[PDB]
């Protein structure tokens, strides 16, 4: 006569398969998912300050494309560029477009400070069909198209000191006329030249008159360039025609700002992690939603699922 | 796994145990019963909660990085940007695959450990009053009522009280 | 390794066992013999085959990448391309070195486990009819012919049949 | 009276040493190699379509160097460039040579589609000593050397629309004469100029007359440039001399194609992984053959051997 | 950890043992004593020294690399250089964090192993002359003077010499 | 009557906490630090040959800024650039400054070999206020400012063969005058031009006369360029004014040399690993001192401490 005492462990009828060093598939009592693979579909407007570019790229907002006027002096943590975006001003190109877009997006501000450059000898605020503001001829709001006055364009030699305690970002350009008639009609000289410079640097542009395909009414073009002036340095512009002058500077900041291409709608919610697919929770360590992220995000991996066992091996029968 | 208790010398789990991960089942002069062991359940659950917390620690806050989609053919620089992102994703994908394989192997083995620890703690406790049948069960060689079974589960079993009776039943 | 059986309380391996990884050696009234245990051999071999399959899974199909040899001095861009490839190779070289150290340590320990599991399964089976001499061998306290040794290896040994004889030989 | 039953494990007389977390050298019963360190020596022509460049670089095959004429309209998964390769046409340079080589190799095709550009006013198919086809004067097969006709070179203004549903790759160039005599003899103007353009872009080249060292009979040079035209865009070329005109386009594809520098002989066999040393099996997860690979390949590591234990610890005695 | 000896069925460590990592404490007819076990101490220390040597192997000799500090805003190329270094540091930081977690978990478990191995080696040695009380101690069922305790620690204990006396004390 | 034999392990009263897979904090008997987080503060001058740039950047030492004359023909394993560094010669810019700095630092030598270029027709060794050597007008020691002689600047066409068994690094420049008066006074031609070339390459610079801000007395500038000549190739310079000629070559080496920005003092000691913070021991596998390292160094990680358990778990009571 005696008794029996058995030692045992629990089990569940609906176990889950996980991977180990030894086994491609082994059933455990419970597991949890480590790969985030879904999104709500909206980008939460909290906690980051989100600026919907809507119909405007960052570059067009910077230059001052008339349909981008609402973006003047704005700040952002994340600038969201939409694929609908279009230019509706003077046809332009930006050599090293990607770098200018990156540095302005990283700075995170469109703060523009007007400065009174000394443009004696030429007529300011040149405008054009290609850049309507309403129904009147206009131009990029942050650019000043200088053309001859009373039939001459004198050797401009203008300076601007950076005596402030921050960096200045100056945006300027060069006009490329379509024909020689245009060149002399606007600048009165058969060949122009633009030399902006600092104590470190000197970027000189020669305009190249010639034909480019029809874009928004014009075969002419403008090339966009930038110069950053450090405290104690000075901006010097010397031009004998074709100069698209700056009206001031943008202040460069350093911080956590960036830019993202997304068509996802902006929603009123809070989420630390943003993807082009929309915001995602960051409670899991990994994610398969998008290689592009912003904020406190799970790390992107190629797997769409990784099951972490949270229970013993399941031995039902 | 590595200790041979779970999925090993124990035949299978008890689906009717919904109040603990490890426990006791008995048959005596008063009937049969089942009782969970809280010590071993907490031990396993605490270590698994420990690795859960080690994994939610992640510190991947990134802001302005590099572009990862391109609409134009550019060449060398784009080749390098693509190669960098592809290289990074492959290494992190490997880290994730290796991490779950290590963690899951260790999880299975640690639960196997806790099962064996409860067994051994019980085995040493009974001393010469019981024998291991090899299937995770002990034949208790004396009358052992519910209080007696209770005393084993609760750690207050005094083997000296039953030793003479059990020895006489053991050895002819 | 971790369990102390192989390279531990077992003195050394049996070079004459060419039909299994674990097994039995006996001496009785009929002679001496050697027989492999298929259960434990398959257990170890299956887990090692499991990690072999986990390693042939590799998904490294790469096509157009970056250039990795240069005949001209270029500077910054070349510096970055070289740094990227050097960085990638160092991290993958580390992954490979860490992987074999983990895998081999686990392999040695898992084979040590299987040895101990066969031992314990056998120990519990014999009950009070044998004693552990500490060198991986049991002294069986009763006449145990080839069928009896067979019954132990095959799992059909009935300890109740020999219990009285073994107890009498054990205890003076 | 009793019996003895001993538990044991196997052993082998020729164990192998492996590494663990704890031990620099420990003997196990068996191991397998995880680092591939050998090659057969040939590049298998299966399963990838291999194109032996032989005496020709990809760029010379693209331009149409006469000894590369056999490479017209070819396709490849892997273009193999040989170190024997040489140019035997007009001396040239390609600014950003590496990028052009990469994008054509990634496209994986030399498909050229001839298009009838409207070259009224100049004489086509200018040729030269430096570029013999047989024993007669010739030129790059895909380039059209335009020079003056009846002593003038009129302002060329030629367009070409991309109305197809794929991208066009246009290859063109600029001639750099050695002396002022040459410049006026060929182009009749003291200074040339070439402006190819799209709706996005404009690359203008000024030719710089001057001396360059003797190469294949000439001190003159040509600079090679490219322009990619997207569907709905248009190619516009405006040039007042020195234009090396395109004869058509190459179609750009996207896919798995690439280029590799190797002197390894091409063999008839099948292997997924290709190195400059030759093809290697991919049954092992790692390899020490070459950092350069193509296809389904083991990952390159610095170790030449990594032993994975496939048996227990070996305890012989 | 995984074996349940240290921080497990052993209640706590012996702060007065300053000549070894594992050892014996006894009480007999001659008094009480403490003696370290050199076998198990060397076993643990050797494996830990082994992993120390595996970690001082590092082969990170780097010379001309890429620039990692910048005084001017440059854009794309600088973005890529920063991203490459940030990517590399995150992956190596992960390698270091994972390495210590694996190593320390394995260290704790391997010392737990060595403790249990010394226990089992001693348990099998005593045969039927002692019993496990479950707290890391054996009740020795016979007179066992200092030479007798010595014989156990030194591996020369002959259980047959005391077997009759111990069996008689065990079984009523 | 019997005896008691207890099995046990040691313990210490002052345990240390470490991390495991399972535990955020667990006490072990002993641990060792794997992250190096401190520095002595000096850069050890052994075993690497260290060259303190002191008041000179590498570029100024290369060009021959007078206060950098002590750096002529020097070699280094590590060139240490100080933040005190300044230029005190002609104001200059270097397009792709970073690349030139990198390749010279990687070469590890300032060995300059003078060569007798054939400058018939112009006057050599032009000097300037901005570049005093002592109290007399001087110039960059490795550059030769060519200006007109007896009122003309003839079409220079000079060659230099690389018949040696190593690579030649040639440093040259272009002068940018402030005004048209200057241009004709020095070069006698309204527009200059410089074309250095090899069999592979051709870099042509047009000087752009105009205003730049006042730096060390001058509004003029110089742009610095380089050309590498391979064995069997030849250097050809053709210039009609504004050429800042080379006086010879630097020999390019390949090796273990580099450059580092640091204000750390140079000490007499031995240490394999160098950081901008100073030398650090490399006995630990990881370090948190600086992402910038040189030599046999621990790998940089973000953690400042990582405790490796070197003993069992500590169970005091
Ligand atoms: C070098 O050669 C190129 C062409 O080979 C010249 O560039 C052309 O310049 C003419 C301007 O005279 C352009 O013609 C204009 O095209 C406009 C755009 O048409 C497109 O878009 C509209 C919808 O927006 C569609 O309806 C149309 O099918 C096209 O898809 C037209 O809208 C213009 O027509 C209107 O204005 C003119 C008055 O000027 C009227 O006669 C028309 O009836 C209508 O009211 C106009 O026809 C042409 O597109 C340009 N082509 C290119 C490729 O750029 C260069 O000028 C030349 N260079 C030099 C130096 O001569
Ligand atoms: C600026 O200055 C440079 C030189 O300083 C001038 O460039 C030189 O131009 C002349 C052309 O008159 C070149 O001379 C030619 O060199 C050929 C190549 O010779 C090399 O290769 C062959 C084997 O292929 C070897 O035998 C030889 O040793 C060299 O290694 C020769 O083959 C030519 O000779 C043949 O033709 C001429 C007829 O023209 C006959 O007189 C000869 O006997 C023989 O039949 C020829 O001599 C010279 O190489 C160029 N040098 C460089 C460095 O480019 C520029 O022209 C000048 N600029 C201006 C504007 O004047
Ligand atoms: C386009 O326009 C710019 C200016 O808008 C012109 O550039 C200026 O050129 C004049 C030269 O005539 C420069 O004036 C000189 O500045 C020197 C530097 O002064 C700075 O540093 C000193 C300390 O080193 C400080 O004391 C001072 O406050 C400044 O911080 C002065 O040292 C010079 O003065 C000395 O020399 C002159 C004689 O030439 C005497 O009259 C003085 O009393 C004193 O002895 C001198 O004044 C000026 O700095 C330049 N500005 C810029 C922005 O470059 C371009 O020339 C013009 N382009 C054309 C084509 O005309
Ligand atoms: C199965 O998945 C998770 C994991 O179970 C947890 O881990 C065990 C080791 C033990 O701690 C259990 O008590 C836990 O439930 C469970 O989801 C988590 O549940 C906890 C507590 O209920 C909750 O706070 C967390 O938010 C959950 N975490 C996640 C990532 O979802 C889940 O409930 C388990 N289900 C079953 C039936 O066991
Ligand atoms: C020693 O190396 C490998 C590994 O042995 C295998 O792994 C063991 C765990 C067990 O599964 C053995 O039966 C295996 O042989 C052996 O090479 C492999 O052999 C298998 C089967 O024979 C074959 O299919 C594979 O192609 C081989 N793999 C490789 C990478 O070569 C080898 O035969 C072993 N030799 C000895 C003597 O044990
Ligand atoms: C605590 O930290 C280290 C580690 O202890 C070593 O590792 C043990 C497993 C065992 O091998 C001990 O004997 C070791 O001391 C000790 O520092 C090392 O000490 C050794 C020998 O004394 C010396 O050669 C090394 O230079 C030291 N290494 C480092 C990285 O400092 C230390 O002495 C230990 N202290 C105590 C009280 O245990
Ligand atoms: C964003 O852009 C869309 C489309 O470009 C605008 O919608 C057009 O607005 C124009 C204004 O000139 C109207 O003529 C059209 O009726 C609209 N067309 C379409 C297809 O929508 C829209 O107004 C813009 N919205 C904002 C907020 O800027
Ligand atoms: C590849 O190139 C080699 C060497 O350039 C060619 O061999 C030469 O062919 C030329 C043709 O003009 C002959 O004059 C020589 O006799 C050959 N010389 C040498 C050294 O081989 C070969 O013909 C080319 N092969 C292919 C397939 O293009
Ligand atoms: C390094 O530079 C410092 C500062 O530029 C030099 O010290 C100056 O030397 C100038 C020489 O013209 C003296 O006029 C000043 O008295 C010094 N000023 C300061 C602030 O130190 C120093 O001589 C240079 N040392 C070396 C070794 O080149
Ligand atoms: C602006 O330029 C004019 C013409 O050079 C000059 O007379 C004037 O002093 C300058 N400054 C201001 C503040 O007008
Ligand atoms: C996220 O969007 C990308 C395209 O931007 C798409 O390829 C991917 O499948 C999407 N993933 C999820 C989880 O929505
Ligand atoms: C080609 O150019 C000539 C001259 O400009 C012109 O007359 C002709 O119409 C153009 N088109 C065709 C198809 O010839
Ligand atoms: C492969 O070729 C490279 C040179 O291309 C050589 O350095 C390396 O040693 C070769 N390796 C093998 C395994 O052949
Ligand atoms: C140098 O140039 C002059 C003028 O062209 C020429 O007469 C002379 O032969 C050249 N060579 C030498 C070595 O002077
Ligand atoms: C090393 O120097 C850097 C700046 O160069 C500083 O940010 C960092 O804190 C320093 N670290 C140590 C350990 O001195």
């Amino acid at each position: 006569p005696g008794a029996t005492l058995c030692l045992g462990h629990h089990a569940v009828p609906n176990g889950t398969l996980v991977k180990t060093i030894t086994n491609d598939q082994i059933e455990v009592t419970n597991a949890t998912e480590l790969v985030q693979s879904s999104s709500t579909g909206r980008i939460c407007d909290s906690p980051h300050r989100i600026l919907d570019g809507k119909n405007c790229t960052l570059i067009d907002a910077l230059l001052g494309d008339p349909h981008c006027d609402g973006f003047q002096n704005k700040e952002w943590d994340l600038f969201v560029e939409r694929s609908k975006a279009y230019s509706n001003c003077y046809p332009y190109d930006v050599p090293d477009y990607a770098s200018l877009r990156s540095l302005v997006a990283s700075s995170g501000t469109l703060e523009f400070i007007n400065e009174d450059f000394n443009w004696t000898g030429v007529a300011q605020s040149g405008e054009s069909y290609a850049c309507k503001r309403g129904s009147v001829k206009s131009f990029f709001s942050r650019l000043n198209w200088l053309h001859e006055s009373e039939y001459k364009y004198p050797a401009l030699n203008v300076t601007m000191p950076n005596n402030g305690k921050f960096d200045k970002l100056y945006i300027w350009g060069v006009h490329h006329p379509s024909t020689d008639r245009e060149q002399t009609n606007l600048y009165v000289r058969a060949s122009g030249r633009v030399t902006v410079s600092t104590k470190r640097s000197q970027q000189t542009v020669i305009p190249n008159i010639g034909s480019r395909p029809w874009v928004r009414g014009l075969s002419s073009r403008i090339s966009i360039y930038w110069t950053i002036v450090k405290p104690g340095d000075i901006l010097l512009i010397n031009s004998t025609g074709n100069l698209i002058a700056p009206r001031g500077y943008f202040k460069i900041r350093t911080g956590k700002s960036s830019i993202m291409r997304s068509d996802a709608p902006i929603g009123t919610c809070s989420s630390e992690c943003i993807t082009p697919n929309g915001s995602i929770p960051n409670d899991k360590p990994f994610q398969n939603v998008n290689r592009i992220t912003y904020g406190a995000c799970p790390r992107y991996v190629k797997q769409n699922t990784l099951k972490l066992a949270t229970g013993m091996r399941n031995v039902p029968e | 796994g590595i200790f041979g208790a779970i999925a090993g010398f124990i035949e299978n789990g008890w689906e009717g145990m919904v109040d603990g991960w490890y426990g006791f089942r008995h048959q005596n002069s008063e009937g049969t019963g089942q009782a969970a062991d809280l010590k071993s359940t907490q031990a396993a659950i605490d270590q698994i909660n420990g690795k859960l917390n080690r994994l939610i620690e992640k510190t991947n806050e990134k802001f302005h990085q590099i572009e990862k989609e391109f609409s134009e053919v550019e060449g060398r620089i784009q080749d390098l940007e693509k190669y960098v992102e592809d290289t990074k994703i492959d290494l992190w994908s490997y880290n994730a695959e290796l991490l779950v394989a290590l963690e899951n192997q260790h999880t299975i083995d640690l639960t196997d450990s806790e099962m064996n620890k409860l067994f051994e703690k019980t085995r040493k406790q009974l001393r010469e009053n019981a024998e291991d049948m090899g299937n995770g069960c002990f034949k208790i060689y004396h009358k052992c009522d519910n209080a007696c079974i209770g005393s084993i589960r609760n750690g207050t079993y005094d083997h000296d009280v039953y030793r003479d009776e059990a020895l006489n039943n053991r050895f002819q």
